[PDB]
């Protein structure tokens, strides 16, 4: 991808997906409608 | 970077988290508040007062 991906996975198979391909580089999966969402991006932004 | 520091009877407190090793290990980070902003802190750092 150039653009960041948006994934639509009615089944759940794709962020499972996601989880197992970037879990050897700590990814965190969170939500927009959590409150932890900004420092959470801003550590990612900072640190990977 | 190593870190050789003169004049230390004028003393910054500034490094007392990093004299006292108050370091933070997230995601596979160290982090380091020095002052107010985190910094990432290199397991190479070493400072010579």
């Amino acid at each position: 991808f150039n653009r960041y991906p948006l994934i639509i996975d009615p089944s759940g198979q794709a962020t499972e997906f996601i989880m197992n391909e970037y879990k050897d580089r700590k990814i965190t999966r969170t939500s927009f409608l959590d409150d932890a969402f900004r420092k959470n991006l801003e550590s990612a932004l900072r640190f990977g | 970077n190593p870190l050789l520091v003169q004049d230390v009877e004028s003393y910054d407190p500034v490094l007392n988290p990093v004299l006292n090793r108050e370091v933070r290990r997230t995601g596979g980070r160290v982090l380091i508040t020095l002052g107010d902003q985190d910094i990432d802190l290199s397991p190479s750092f070493v400072i010579f007062l």
